[PDB]
């Protein structure tokens, strides 16, 4: 998507 | 015009899912007629006029109407729309994997490059004809044609089952119901804004505004080992289909193309280059948190100990997965005096918003300013115009979604709208990005109270934000944040470094009653506690990354049984029975396969560019910050990542600032 680690 | 903002966000938000198919057929039809008119040039008549020009202008035209037709799904409160959008992401997809493995276009363009004067063209233009050339040979275009038609049918298969994983998860709508005294230690401000049941009850779904503060807050262990099971649960039985068929594919697809494993596949695309330089990378830093984390486990456990000892629960002895967040909050509030419900207090979403565009305008040399009546695709979302302070060039605009909706993209990420690249008449196309995040909603009579990780995630998407705006190519391919995968996220890290510094967290915050400042003991404290529970933290990443590793490295495993065994092994916090965290693990089929390894990886760039450039000479210093924004973010995917941070750092990059921001080493 393009932004947030999990 | 490059001073003008009318007309050059040609973006539409009203379509309905009538236009929304409509559109799809058009696009795919109009952009086939650009590849059937190049593929049937003759090979010695293709010039940069009718071949890469001809290309390259359909490939600005074509990203830019798909935007409007796969972005829908994301962000619309329409179902209706958010289907249409997917159908038109499926079609869309299958439509790109025809356009890409067209023989006849491969050969005009490998003739093209044989033909032509690399020295008479712009650099860019060079590395359009190279990453063109080794695109097609990833995809096999060099193969016989037997083996490309089962690469491409195992492509549209790999296509839909990477859609279909992220849409079970995005469109989920599990909840659970408890009681009053079930959600023990939960402040009131949260309890009030849950939907009551007919038995007196609350519903509590598993969103993340949800599950966090009830597994970082909630004193009762049973409520939060049934929100665990069921968040670790979504979509176990669908998702596990889909794993258990995408990961033989890409496997089967890197045999053809001659590569080992997929993990090897796409690795080559990324800085870190190979898998062996993954598995050092991991390994070497998971030995160095390993007795970070031993110390942080035996904290815990005694924790739980005198907590079950004092409120008469009974005591296992071990630290279960529904257990590590409730006793990391503990560990945060004990040692280093934090509490994430009254620092909040201090960070309305108003006050935050206006410190984080006040503090790039000044570091980026940039012009921020909010378009009223501004066309959006919901009422809760605002439109900023981004200028260049000096010359008043409109760089472009960017959208803040920052409310949690029904049927909104629930994690938080940032989105390219449109490419900053030039246009087939000469001019520079208006670069458009997108913030969409799930913050706190405003309850109790208060504006949007933000936590000091809420307003860090801020600071990260809007990193990526500034990225795809401050990025100018020439081509559509390169624009944006089209870096290697383990570099995209170095310019979002690197601003979170701005949250931690206690003049920057001054200009942040202002209480939402009196308008007073954070306490300097409390301030002070606050930028102590950057690595509170970094042993287990990062920990519980590497886990991530090692199963990302082997999940595309070795053949036949079982998804789960791989990722309980990282957790044992490396995390210390062993996976629940029954769950199926891979199943829930969007990365996967987020462009993130094998590649989850790159967020520990950009951070060691961004620590290093941080503190060796920023934190020696003011890291609110233009000079800096402008060379930053030149070099790092401007050339977007025109330059290799490793080449943009040799010209930032003048010299090779190293873990010595990662180490000591970690306190390891
Ligand atoms: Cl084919
Ligand atoms: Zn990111």
């Amino acid at each position: 998507y393009g932004g947030f680690r999990r | 015009s490059s001073y003008t903002v009318a007309g050059r966000n040609v973006l539409r938000w009203d379509l309905s899912p009538e236009q929304i198919k409509t559109r799809t057929e058009e696009l795919i039809v109009q952009t086939k007629q650009v590849y059937d008119a190049v593929g049937m040039l003759g090979i010695e008549e293709v010039t940069y006029e009718n071949c890469l020009q001809a290309l390259a202008d359909v490939e600005v035209k074509y990203i830019v109407e798909r935007t409007m037709l796969d972005f829908p799904q994301h962000v619309s409160s329409d179902k209706e729309v958010r289907a249409a959008s997917t159908e038109a992401d499926k079609r869309l997809s299958r439509f790109d994997i025809e356009m890409s493995m067209r023989g006849d276009i491969f050969e005009r363009i490998v003739h093209l490059q044989e033909t032509c004067d690399l020295g008479k063209i712009k650099p860019e233009a060079r590395r359009y004809l190279e990453k063109s050339i080794k695109m097609g040979k990833r995809n096999g275009l060099h193969l016989p044609e037997q083996v490309q038609n089962e690469i491409k049918s195992m492509k549209k298969r790999m296509s839909e089952l990477c859609i279909d994983f992220n849409k079970n998860l995005n469109e989920d709508d599990t909840f659970l119901v408890f009681s009053k005294a079930e959600l023990g230690a939960l402040p009131d401000d949260f309890i009030d804004s849950l939907e009551k049941t007919d038995d007196d009850k609350y519903k509590i779904t598993l969103k993340y505004p949800h599950y966090f503060p009830v597994m970082k807050k909630c004193c009762i262990p049973e409520t939060r080992r049934r929100m665990e099971m069921a968040f670790n649960t979504r979509c176990k039985e669908e998702n596990t289909i889909i794993l258990q068929q995408l990961l033989p594919l890409r496997t089967k697809v890197a045999k053809l193309l001659g590569y080992s494993t997929h993990a090897d596949f796409v690795l080559e695309m990324n800085t870190a280059k190979s898998t062996s330089r993954v598995t050092a990378f991991l390994d070497d830093l998971s030995q160095k948190l390993k007795p970070l984390g031993e110390a942080e486990r035996e904290f815990i456990l005694n924790l739980k100990k005198k907590e079950c000892k004092d409120r008469g629960f009974e005591y296992d002895g071990k630290i279960n997965a529904w257990d590590l967040y409730y006793y990391m909050t503990q560990t945060e509030e004990l040692k280093y005096s934090i509490d994430q419900e009254f620092l909040k207090e201090y960070f309305p979403i108003e006050v935050v918003t206006e410190g984080l565009l006040n503090t790039y305008q000044e570091l980026l040399g940039l012009s921020f300013e909010q378009m009223t009546d501004a066309h959006v695709w919901n009422k809760s979302v605002t439109l900023y115009t981004v200028k260049d302070k000096a010359t008043g060039e409109v760089l472009g605009q960017f959208y803040l979604d920052l409310y949690p909706r029904e049927g909104k993209y629930n994690h938080a990420a940032c989105f390219g709208l449109q490419p900053g690249c030039l246009l087939p008449d000469g001019s520079r196309m208006m670069a458009v990005a997108a913030l969409v995040v799930n913050f706190s909603q405003p309850v109790a009579g208060r504006p949007s109270l933000l936590r000091h990780d809420e307003v860090r995630t801020y600071f990260h998407e809007f990193g990526h934000v500034m990225h795809q705006i401050c990025a100018q190519t020439d081509f559509a391919r390169f624009s944006g944040t089209n870096v290697e995968t383990d570099f995209v996220e170095v310019p979002s890290q690197m601003l979170e470094n701005w949250v931690w510094d206690v003049d920057s967290l001054r200009r942040l915050s202002k209480h939402y009653k009196d308008g007073s400042p954070i306490a300097d003991d409390l301030l002070e404290k606050l930028v102590a506690s950057r690595l509170v529970n970094t042993g287990l933290l990062t920990l519980r990443q590497i886990v991530l990354s090692k199963v990302d590793q082997s999940l595309h490295t070795n053949t036949s495993l079982d998804a789960a049984s791989e990722y309980a065994k990282y957790c044992s092994e490396i995390l210390g916090v062993a996976a629940t029975p029954g769950t199926n965290m891979p199943a829930t693990f969007g990365h996967l089929a987020g462009g993130y396969d094998g590649q989850y390894y790159g967020y520990l990886w950009s951070e060691v760039f961004s620590m290093d560019m941080f503190y060796s450039c920023f934190k020696k000479e003011g890291i609110m210093n233009p000079e800096v910050g402008m060379k930053y924004r030149n070099l790092i973010l401007k050339p977007g995917g025109s330059l290799d990542g490793m080449d943009m941070l040799h010209n930032f750092l003048k010299r090779e990059p190293n873990q010595k600032a990662f180490l000591m921001s970690r306190g390891l080493h």
